[PDB]
Formats: structure tokens, C-alpha cells, sequence
């Protein structure tokens, strides 16, 4: 439905979602501390979706439930 | 049988059915910690040199990226999700409406307190 | 804040806020000046009496309803009532409060027009809405389908709806009502000796009508058992004394429903209006108004009547349908309750007509978009 | 006594004492509290909130069946559990159909009766030939070859 | 995975998964906008009602057919019903399966490549193929040659088939078809009274010629039999009582389909274009077509034509020549029937329009190899 809308939309929220970060003004343990930093965000990600998954898995049962009630109505 | 007995029995299949809904409930946050936790790789960064972990925290983040347009892309479902599950509540609503429209009010407010004023 | 679902009617005011069961105040529409001398000095005596109080005091008093059939013909008097409604009976200043007014079907523009500028520029609500007698009555009974016969005091319109769509070209208004009703009884009372005349005795024969008189479920048969037996006759005692003994006029002021060739007025009954309604509606939802008409209105609360009806119906309409009456217990303030139900819902929230759009487009804002 | 107790607790001794003021207020009194057995229908009368008829029927079920002439103590707290709004609200909308998805294991849209043998079973309480046909009759309404979904929804209202 | 055959038809939308032996929604295609006002609030009333929800609301409604004589005309509408028949019907999303729609012969071409674009665009399908609606027809039957006549409710034609090689140029395509014959029925009820004028109750009328009539076996007697007698009148009950009365319009309706000059069309009925579809073919396959006369689509579902078509053509061809017509009972499903199997051959696997080859050429793929 105007996939041109809906990939504007996405670019504007990708952006929104960008992050783009300094990699070459950090020490060692700055740059350790950089990347654990990062693997926990990513794991915020993982979880985040997983429940993404989850609700959409639990919100098509539910569909399947109306669907099928509103076609026992007739 | 008599209608007591019925709604006992009924009364605990329904509080059984609770209790095993609470823990599958908990299998399942457990189960799914535990997945995102394999979906998560350990990380080792003890003796890496500032281009190595470099690199490696710019496939981090590229990784992150490309979660952040999977979820957008789920995110995009789930909203269709959502949007569907609207428009079934209101198509069951207005076929239970046929029936059920002034049923939302409230009656007896303040007037049948106010009886001998006059 | 809560909004105020007045009801202006024809006969009884009935008015209270949204969202309760009841109206809070209802009382009878009449202004009466006194019409004798008075030489008491000092007693107080006020130049107009509305409302209840002009009916305890109605032996003096000159009472004239403000409104005749529907439409209102004397503004400064119904101004006057409005103003007793809000200050009096409710107490509550109109500066805060949404209105909600109830007008009948087909009435002239004008006195729609002019009931919105009285509510803006007098008594300056916030915000007006002009609702069909009929529809309220309709959300009152919780079904969304059927045919409404709202009988009135002043007039009887008789509105069906299918399915939320009202149909504009089936709506069949008849001046006949309780108030004809009223008159016709004065005029039968009269062959028996009981003469009624002044303004204030119409009260009189409107309680008589109120307390004794019922709808036969067959004429004919009726007026031969009355003309028989005396099993009928039930007395009634005046607010003075001398008891009357009403005969066959029990069941024949009522039957002018039906036959309204008694009052000289040339159309069908009741029984037959609601039918030609229904055979103006398209072929495929007859069975759903035949099987949901609504009686609603004070006159439609005469003892028997929900039976006459079902069955006058039953013979006009073809056999295999099935012809229901929802008769509920509240039907006088069945239009009320709807209103309430109308003024306390979300969706709504958003219809009502804002003072700025008024001050913008003029009273002839009720005939556009906000209906 | 679960069940029993529960209800008890549900008019709880405080309730108790105050419902026992109330019997003293309309027993007979003056005598050795032998406890009559009217004093339900007395109670009936006094309170306002008359028990309905079927709470008159479950107390002529169980007691005065036999000529007590009496109501047990215990029995007495029994028909005044019965007659004090104890309600259970039937639960709510969204937890009907979260039970009801779990016992649509087959995610059929609505409920077989196997379906409720299974889950009435799962409780351990004997669901015998008493049962399942008993709630053919009773338990669904239709009994239109399945348990529809409005059939069940309906059907466990203002239950516990 | 699975293919989706759809089938548009005109009149009724076929659907289902490849490989069952029965559609698994059909419905009405009718898609009607309310043309009342509306006066309830918050109802929850939309703006089209489409397929069989609007086949029970038709009494508000104005009810358009969005295919009027094989081709379509409105393509707002039609997408809307395509988008219904998959989302609601089926409960399927379209990006994971492929569909096979069917086309009547010698269509605009138009029609066609802005089907196949909106399947590839709005729905975005992996592929998509368009069948003649004849050939799938010949399919049901088991058969390999033959000549089927497709008498659907838009379109009749009449494809010959001989040992798989279709014969372009015996093709003969009539456009009367089950709606004509509503119109002429609707038309020649109004010889007893009953008048049928609003589209909603054009379904009214449909519902009459589809129980009652029959096609006579010889006319000519029947109209003297049904002028003499009355063991034809049968009875049908409408939507509202008044039962009405069916003389000798019962088999005066599906006449019109032998003689097509009583609704003012000059061409030849359907018992005389098969046999000039017949006689345009070789001299030495007509024999086979002559024992294979196929029929299918929902009008040849009338009662007693299988007989009155084989007198008329034995009386049209020689006399040595055995005529023989096929009538299975699942006539009016045929064509899906046939689409199904044709969709779950494997030979078939690779005929279908991918995606990518109409990137590369456009819509005008369709006219191309893969037809
Ligand atoms: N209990 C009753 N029995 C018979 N007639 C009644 C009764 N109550 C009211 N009426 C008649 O109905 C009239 C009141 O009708 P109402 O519904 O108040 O009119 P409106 O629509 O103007 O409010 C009275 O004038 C009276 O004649
Ligand atoms: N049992 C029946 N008897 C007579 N006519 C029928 C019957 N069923 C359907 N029809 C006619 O056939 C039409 C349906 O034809 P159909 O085969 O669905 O057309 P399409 O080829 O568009 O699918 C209906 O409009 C109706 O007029
Ligand atoms: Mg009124
Ligand atoms: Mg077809």
C-alpha cells in the first residue's frame, strides 16, 4: 500500500534508529568497555524481539479465536 | 446433578486451568531468557588489539543495525497485527450492537436519594 | 463536565443530567397569569406562576401551554419555562453545561432556528445539540432496528429505522394526540350533565382521563356489554366533592386513536399508520419491523392497548409474519432515558454544536453537517 | 470443607458476630437457644434482602427435609452464605478466553467435549457417565454437535 | 506450497485451495454502499458491503455487480472483492501463494493485463495464470476432446476441443447468459401484477427463477397445457408473505435461451451455435464432438434442459451420428473443479507467470508464450 510511503517511513525510523559511534578515540579498556556495552544493547534486541515474536504468536491466535467465532455467527 | 456440585466442579477445572496457564507461563519466560541468551554470543576481549576490537565492535554494530530493520520489519507486522485484531473487536462489537447498544450508562444517580424535598 | 438532557415535550417538561436512570425534575408546561383583581397588599403575589406551582394555584390562574402541536408559538413564555427549568428545578447555572433539546420530526425550520439562538445568546451554554424524538427512543430499548410510534401529548410521528439508517421518506406525523384526546373527553363528559369549560377544569378531565380510561380490546363488543350490564361505571370524586360515575365514556375517549373520524380529523388510526410506514419501507426489512415495533410516549401507557394494537396489526399484516409490540414498563420517559444514553456516549462526544461554529455560520448551523 | 470454608470466610466472623446479633435481634430469645428452624424465613423477613426462592429450595434440600424443626448452626451459616453477595463477578472477559484458548488445545475456535472431559479431568475430580452427558445437557446448551464459543462464554457467567 | 484457484466468474466468486473437489467459499460478487442516511451513532457502520454480508443487508443497499458481461468494468470494485475473497474468506496472504484465475474467451485484452497487474502489484503475488474458462470445464470431465458449452451467469461460449488441440477459429461466444434471463424474468412477472424494479430485489427474482423454473421439453405444447389446465402454478413465498403465483412464466423464462429473439437478440439460441460451432470444425472429428457435447456453468442447471438441447440438435444432425450430452451434477462447480486439477498437475509446475519475467517485460507477459 504505497510501498514508496511505507520505505520512507522506514528510512525515517532506521534513522531514527541509527547509531553511528567513534571507533578510533578510545583505549583498550574504553573500546572493551565500548563493546560489552554494545553486546548487551544487542541483547536488550534479542529479548525485545523474542517478545516481539511472542505477542505477534499470541495476537494471530487470537485472530484465528475472532475469526472463527465471527463464522460459527453464521 | 445439582447445580452447586456443577459450578464447584466448573469452579475448580477453571482454577486447575489458571494454575497450569501460570506455569507454562513461567516455561515459557524461562525458555525464552534462556533462548535469547543463545542467540546472544559471549563476548572475549581480553588481549585484542584496538583494531581487532575495533572491527569486531563495527560488526557489532552492523548486526545492530540490521536487528534494528528486522524489528522494524516485525514491528510493521505486528502493527498489521494489531489493525486486524481492531477491526475484529469491532465487527464482533457491532454484531453483538445489533443487540447491545444503550449498553453503556449509568442509571440512578442522584434522584432516588431526593424523594420528600418538594 | 456533565451535560443536561432537557426535554422540552408538549404537556410535562422532563429534564436531568446525563447518565442517571430518571429525569430529576418533571413538571407540567404552563405559564398563568392571574386573571382576578387582589386586594390583599403585601402578599406577594408574583405576575406569572410556572411549572408546579401554577398547578396548585390554578384556581385563579389562567394556564396556557406554550406549546400547541409540537412547534412553539408563544416564545416569551417558553423562554420563561426554560429559564425556571435551569435556575429552579435544577439549579444549576447553563453557562456549564451542554444541552441536549428533543424536537419532533417535520417541524418548521424557524422554531428549530430560533431555539438555538435562544440557547446561545440568553441563557450562553457552551455547546447545543437538536436530537429526533424518535431515535432516543429507539437507544432507550437497546435494540438498534424497529419501528417507533412515539405518541405524544402534542403530536403523534410514527419513525422507522433499520439497521441505524433511518428512512426519511416513511415517516408518517399525525397532529392527533393526547391533548385531542383531552378535549374530546371534555366533550363526551358533557352527556351525562358534568360540564367542564374553564382552562383550569381541563386539568380536571386530564387527571379523569389519566386514572379511568382504557382502550377495549373490541369496540363493538364493549359498547354492548356497557349499554347492558353496569359492571363499568367507576366513580371518581371531583377536588370538591360530588362523585361522577363515568360510563362508556371509559373506553370510547381512548378509541379516537383508532378511529379519528371522531374528532373529524380524516386519517387512519394508529393501528393503521404504523402499517402504511412499514409498506413504504423497501420489500426486504418488513420482517424486522414487524417483529421490533417500539411504543413509546405517554398516551401509548392506556391500560390494553399493546394488545389492541398487535392485534390490529395482525390483521392488516400478512399471515406468516410475526407481529411483536415492545411495550417496556418506563415508557413515558423512554425518550429521556434514550437521550441520557445518547448524551453519555464517547463516539457522540464530538457532534455537539461548538459556540464558535454558531458565531461563525448563524443559527442556520442545526441544518447543516451538525444536524 | 474448601469450599465450605471459603464461603465461610466470605461472611467472616466479624460478619458472624454481626449476623449473630441479628438472629438474637429476631429469634424467639427467652429461651435455651435451642434454635428454631423458621428463623431462616424470620431472617427473610427482617433483613430486606430476602433470600430468593432458591435459596428457600436449597434449605428445604438441606434441612427440614427430615423434620429437624431446627436449623443447624452450621447449616444455618449455610443458607446465610446463600443469601449475602458472595459473588465471584465471573471472572473477566480476557481470562475466560485465555482458559478457553487452553482448553482449545486444537485451536478449533471453540470447545469440544472431549476437549472438556480432558480438562475437567486434568482436575482429578471423578467425571464419570453423571458427567459430561449431564453437562450435555446442562453444561452446554446447544449441544449443536460442539461447544460453541459464545456457549461457553455465556455459560461460566457469574460463576466462580 | 499450495496454489489458490480463484475463479471470478460474474455472479458468484468461486475460491479454494488446488487439490480439493469442492470451492471452499463461494459468494455473491456485489458490492453495495448504503444510500440512506443514518442515524444511529457509533453503529459501526461502513461504507461497502461486499459479498455475502451485503446479501443480507440488501434492503439499505444498492447493490452493483462489478463484472457485467465477463469483462469488468469497475476496477475499484473488483479489486475490493479480490482482496475480501483472500483475506476474509480464506484467511491466506496472497505473497505466499500462487493463484490461477479463468477468463472467458475472446475478451478485451485490457482486461486481462490489468488483471495480471494488479495481482503483481496490489497483492503482490509470487505468480499468477490466466486459463480459458472452458478448457478447465473439459478438465472436470475426465474427458480429452469434445465441445463444452460454459452457460454461466455473464457470458454463454462454446469452446470445441479435439485430442487437446483447441480449434480457434469454431469459437462462438454469446452474450446471453443467467442475468438476461433475470431481466426477462423480472420483466414478464410484471403480466400478473407483481412489479420488481429496486436491484435488491433483482435477487428477489433470481431466487424465483432458480426454484421454480424448468425448461420445457417442447413449447409449444407446454403454452397450450399451461392455458387449459393449472397443474403448472406453483407458489413461492416472498421475503414478506404475499405469496405469489407462477403460471406459465415458469418455463417461458429459460426459453429465452433457445430463442434468444424474445429479449430482442438476433442471434441463434444455444441448441443452434453448438451445432455451427460443430459444423465449423473438420469433417473428421465431428463425430467425436457429436458423442462428447459437454455442458457445465451455473444456467445449464435448469431442470429438463439435458433433454429438450439433445432433441434439438438430433433434429439439427444427421441422422446416423449418436448425440450424447454429458450433464454431471456438479455442474456449476465444474470449471473450479477443473481448475484444481489443473493447478495440482506437475507437468503444469512451470507454466505459470513468475515474477520475475514480468519485471523484465510488463504486463503484456500474459499475451505472450505464457498464455
Ligand atoms: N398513566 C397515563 N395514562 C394515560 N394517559 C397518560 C398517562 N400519563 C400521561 N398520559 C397522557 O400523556 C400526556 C403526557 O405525555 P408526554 O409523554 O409527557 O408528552 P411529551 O412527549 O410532550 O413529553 C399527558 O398529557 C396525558 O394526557
Ligand atoms: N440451481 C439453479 N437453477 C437455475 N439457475 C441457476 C441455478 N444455480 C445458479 N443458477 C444461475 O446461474 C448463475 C450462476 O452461474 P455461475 O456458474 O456461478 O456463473 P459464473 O460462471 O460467473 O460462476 C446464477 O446467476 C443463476 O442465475
Ligand atoms: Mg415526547
Ligand atoms: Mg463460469
Amino acid at each position: 500500500g504505497k510501498r514508496q510511503t511505507e520505505r520512507e517511513k522506514k528510512k525515517k525510523i532506521l534513522a531514527e534508529r541509527r547509531k553511528v559511534l567513534a571507533i578510533d578515540h578510545l583505549n583498550e579498556d574504553q573500546l572493551r568497555e565500548k563493546a560489552k556495552e554494545l553486546w548487551q544493547s544487542i541483547y536488550n534486541l534479542e529479548a525485545e524481539k523474542f517478545d516481539l515474536q511472542e505477542k505477534f504468536k499470541q495476537q494471530k491466535y487470537e485472530i484465528n479465536v475472532l475469526r472463527n467465532r465471527i463464522n460459527d455467527n453464521q | 446433578i445439582s447445580a452447586s456440585r456443577k459450578l464447584q466442579l466448573k469452579t475448580l477445572m477453571l482454577q486447575i486451568a489458571k494454575q497450569e496457564m501460570e506455569r507454562e507461563a513461567e516455561e515459557r519466560r524461562g525458555e525464552k531468557g534462556r533462548v535469547l541468551r543463545t542467540r546472544c554470543q559471549p563476548l572475549e576481549l581480553d588481549g585484542l588489539g584496538f583494531e581487532e576490537l575495533q572491527d569486531l565492535c563495527r560488526q557489532l554494530h552492523a548486526r545492530v543495525d540490521k536487528v534494528d530493520e528486522e524489528r522494524y520489519d516485525v514491528e510493521a507486522k505486528v502493527t498489521k497485527n494489531i489493525t486486524e485484531i481492531a477491526d475484529l473487536t469491532q465487527k464482533i462489537y457491532d454484531l453483538r450492537g445489533k443487540f447491545k447498544r444503550p449498553t453503556l450508562r449509568r442509571v440512578r444517580i442522584s434522584a432516588d436519594a431526593m424523594m420528600q424535598a418538594l | 463536565t456533565t451535560a443536561l438532557v432537557c426535554d422540552n415535550g408538549s404537556g410535562l417538561v422532563k429534564a436531568g443530567f446525563a447518565g442517571d436512570d430518571a429525569p430529576r425534575a418533571v413538571f407540567p408546561s404552563i405559564v398563568g397569569r392571574p386573571r382576578h383583581q387582589g386586594v390583599m397588599v403585601g402578599m406577594g403575589q408574583k405576575d406569572s406562576y410556572v411549572g408546579d406551582e401554577a398547578q396548585s394555584k390554578r384556581g385563579i390562574l389562567t394556564l396556557k401551554y406554550p406549546i400547541e402541536h409540537g412547534i412553539i408559538t408563544n416564545w416569551d413564555d417558553m423562554e420563561k419555562i426554560w429559564h425556571h427549568t435551569f435556575y429552579n428545578e435544577l439549579r444549576v447555572a447553563p453557562e456549564e453545561h451542554p444541552t441536549l433539546l428533543t424536537e419532533a420530526p417535520l417541524n418548521p425550520k424557524a422554531n428549530r432556528e430560533k431555539m438555538t439562538q435562544i440557547m446561545f445568546e440568553t441563557f450562553n451554554v457552551p455547546a447545543m445539540y437538536v436530537a429526533i424524538q424518535a431515535v432516543l427512543s429507539l437507544y432507550a430499548s437497546g435494540r438498534t432496528t424497529g419501528i417507533v410510534l412515539d405518541s405524544g401529548d402534542g403530536v403523534t410521528h410514527n419513525v422507522p429505522i433499520y439497521e441505524g439508517y433511518a428512512l426519511p421518506h416513511a415517516i408518517m406525523r399525525l397532529d392527533l394526540a393526547g391533548r385531542d384526546l383531552t378535549d374530546y373527553l371534555m366533550k363526551i363528559l358533557t352527556e351525562r350533565g358534568y360540564s367542564f369549560v374553564t382552562t383550569a377544569e381541563r386539568e380536571i378531565v386530564r387527571d379523569i382521563k389519566e386514572k379511568l380510561c382504557y382502550v377495549a380490546l373490541d369496540f363493538e363488543n364493549e359498547m354492548a356489554t356497557a349499554a347492558s350490564s353496569s359492571s363499568l361505571e367507576k366513580s371518581y370524586e371531583l377536588p370538591d366533592g360530588q362523585v361522577i360515575t363515568i360510563g362508556n365514556e371509559r373506553f370510547r375517549c381512548p378509541e379516537t386513536l383508532f378511529q379519528p373520524s371522531f374528532i373529524g380529523m380524516e386519517s387512519a388510526g394508529i393501528h393503521e399508520t404504523t402499517y402504511n410506514s412499514i409498506m413504504k419501507c423497501d420489500i426486504d426489512i418488513r420482517k424486522d419491523l414487524y417483529a421490533n415495533n417500539v411504543l413509546s410516549g405517554g398516551t401509548t401507557m392506556y391500560p390494553g392497548i399493546a394488545d389492541r394494537m398487535q392485534k390490529e396489526i395482525t390483521a392488516l399484516a400478512p399471515s406468516t409474519m410475526k407481529i411483536k409490540i415492545i411495550a417496556p414498563p418506563e415508557r413515558k420517559y423512554s425518550v429521556w432515558i434514550g437521550g441520557s444514553i445518547l448524551a453519555s456516549l464517547s463516539t457522540f462526544q464530538q457532534m455537539w454544536i461548538s459556540k464558535q461554529e454558531y458565531d461563525e455560520a448563524g443559527p442556520s448551523i442545526v441544518h447543516r453537517k451538525c444536524f | 470443607d474448601d469450599i465450605y470454608k471459603a464461603a465461610v470466610e466470605q461472611l467472616t466472623e466479624e460478619q458472624k458476630n454481626e449476623f449473630k446479633a441479628a438472629f438474637d435481634i429476631f429469634v424467639l430469645g427467652a429461651e435455651d437457644g435451642c434454635i428454631s428452624t423458621k428463623e431462616l424465613g424470620k431472617v427473610m423477613r427482617m433483613l430486606g434482602q430476602n433470600p430468593t426462592p432458591e435459596e428457600l429450595q436449597e434449605m428445604i434440600d438441606e434441612v427440614d427435609e427430615d423434620g429437624s424443626g431446627t436449623v443447624d448452626f452450621d447449616e444455618f451459616l449455610v443458607m446465610m452464605v446463600r443469601c449475602m453477595k458472595d459473588d465471584s463477578k465471573g471472572k473477566s472477559e480476557e481470562e475466560l478466553s485465555d482458559l478457553f484458548r487452553m482448553f482449545d488445545k486444537n485451536a478449533d475456535g471453540y470447545i469440544d467435549l472431549d476437549e472438556l472431559k480432558m480438562m475437567l479431568q486434568a482436575t482429578g475430580e471423578t467425571i464419570t457417565e453423571d458427567d459430561i452427558e449431564e453437562l450435555m445437557k446442562d453444561g452446554d446448551k446447544n449441544n449443536d454437535g460442539r461447544i460453541d464459543y459464545d456457549e461457553f462464554l455465556e455459560f461460566m457467567k457469574g460463576v466462580e
